[PDB]
């Protein structure tokens, strides 16, 4: 609040304007980064009420209706595990809207595969989508269909191990 | 206002139904990428002292 | 990486201090619902599409390519046999045509 200090500071020119402009550029760049990463879909997709995906369990990654934050158990664990003229500007996208974007992406990739990323979301059963992914890596569809229960059990076990590993590693 | 993230779309998922496209659109989109800047040189002695 | 949609090709254009890419992409449109199955049960054998997907318009079963609707008759030339019908969940019963059958019939 010193007037004499500000009067002497005016002799140095537009240094303060340069620093404020650089900080403003960084601040808008962070919001641009969040838009580029998370806002890649213009449709907010939702999962069906019946979670019949041919044995595949997505409860650890889908949003929990019981929680007010509408986050997944994995996302909730991630948020719990992360802890003089200065101002902190809030982010343009809040955490619930970012979680909503991730939920839309999860619903699109579960119910429609990769179709929603290239155009309109085309529904496909999840085992058939997994068979398409199996064909992408050079494994025939029959291998997926014959061992569907084993693949679903392995996927559920791996997702549970991911949650345990995140909860158990500092 | 509070922003709207996107238009709501509920995909009609069921265990035995698929959606197959019957037509297509040839879409051309623009992507602008900067490559170079203006090449500037400053004579340090002339700038500071003339 | 090269536009929104399935990328077909791209064109470069010079710009002052920059480049403009015209990305020509293929976007699916006018989608239609069909009833689908993982496999076709015929003669105690399970048939799976070689490159397409089994679809049904309500009464008849066909095989089509995944990114465009072009229904074709389910034959031995566009399907492959792996195992019986007891393992695949959701297999349906439909006939599989054989192109060689009229050749030895005549
Ligand atoms: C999907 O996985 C979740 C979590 O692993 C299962 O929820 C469990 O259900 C059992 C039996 O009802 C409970 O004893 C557990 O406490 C539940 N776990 C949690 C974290 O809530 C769920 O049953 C699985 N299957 C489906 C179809 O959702
Ligand atoms: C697929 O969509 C194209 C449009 O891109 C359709 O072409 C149009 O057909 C109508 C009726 O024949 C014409 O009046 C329009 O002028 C056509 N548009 C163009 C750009 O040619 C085409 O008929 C559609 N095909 C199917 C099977 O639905
Ligand atoms: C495929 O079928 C589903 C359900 O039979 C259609 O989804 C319905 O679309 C209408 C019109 O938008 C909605 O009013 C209904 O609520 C939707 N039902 C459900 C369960 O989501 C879907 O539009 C059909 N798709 C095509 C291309 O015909
Ligand atoms: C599903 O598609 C098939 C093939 O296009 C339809 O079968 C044809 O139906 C017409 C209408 O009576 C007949 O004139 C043709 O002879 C049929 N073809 C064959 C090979 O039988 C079938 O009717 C369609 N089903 C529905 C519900 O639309
Ligand atoms: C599909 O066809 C198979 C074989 O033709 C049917 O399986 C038969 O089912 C009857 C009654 O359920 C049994 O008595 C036979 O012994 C079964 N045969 C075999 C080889 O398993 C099957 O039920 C048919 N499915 C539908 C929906 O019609
Ligand atoms: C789809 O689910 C129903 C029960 O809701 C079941 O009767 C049917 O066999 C299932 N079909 C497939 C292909 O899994």
């Amino acid at each position: 609040d010193s007037t004499e200090c500000s009067n002497l500071l005016l002799q140095y020119g537009s240094f303060c304007t340069q620093l404020n402009r650089a900080l403003t550029g960084i601040a808008v760049e962070q919001d641009k980064n969040t838009q580029e990463v998370f806002a890649q879909v213009k449709q907010i997709y939702k999962t069906p009420p019946i979670k019949d995906f041919g044995g595949f369990n997505f409860s650890q990654i889908l949003p929990d209706p019981s929680k007010p934050s509408k986050r997944s158990p994995i996302e909730d664990l991630l948020f719990n595990k992360v802890t003089n003229g200065l101002t902190v500007l809030p982010p343009l996208l809040t955490d619930e809207m970012i979680a909503q974007y991730t939920s839309a992406l999860l619903a699109g990739t579960i119910t429609s595969g990769w179709t929603f990323g290239a155009g309109p979301a085309l529904q496909i059963p999840f085992p058939m989508q997994m068979a398409y992914r199996f064909n992408g890596i050079g494994v025939t569809q029959n291998v997926l269909y014959e061992n569907q229960k084993l693949i679903a059990n392995q996927f559920n076990s791996a997702i549970g191990k991911i949650q345990d590993s995140l909860s158990s590693t500092p | 206002y509070t922003m709207s993230l996107g238009a709501e779309n509920s995909v009609a998922y069921s265990n035995n139904s698929i959606a197959i496209p019957t037509n297509f659109t040839i879409s051309v989109t623009t992507e602008i990428l900067p490559v170079s800047m203006t090449k500037t040189s400053v004579d340090c002695t002339m700038y500071i002292c003339g | 990486f090269c536009g929104k949609g399935y990328h077909l090709m791209s064109f470069p254009q010079s710009a002052p201090h920059g480049v403009v890419f015209l990305h020509v992409t293929y976007v699916p449109a006018q989608e239609k619902n069909f009833t689908t199955a993982p496999a076709i049960c015929h003669d105690g054998k399970a048939h799976f599409p070689r490159e397409g997907v089994f679809v049904s318009n309500g009464t008849h079963w066909f095989v089509t390519q995944r990114n465009f609707y072009e229904p074709q008759i389910i034959t031995t030339d566009n399907t492959f046999v792996s195992g019986n019908c007891d393992v695949v969940i959701g297999i349906v019963n439909n006939t599989v045509y054989d192109p060689l059958q009229p050749e030895l019939d005549s």
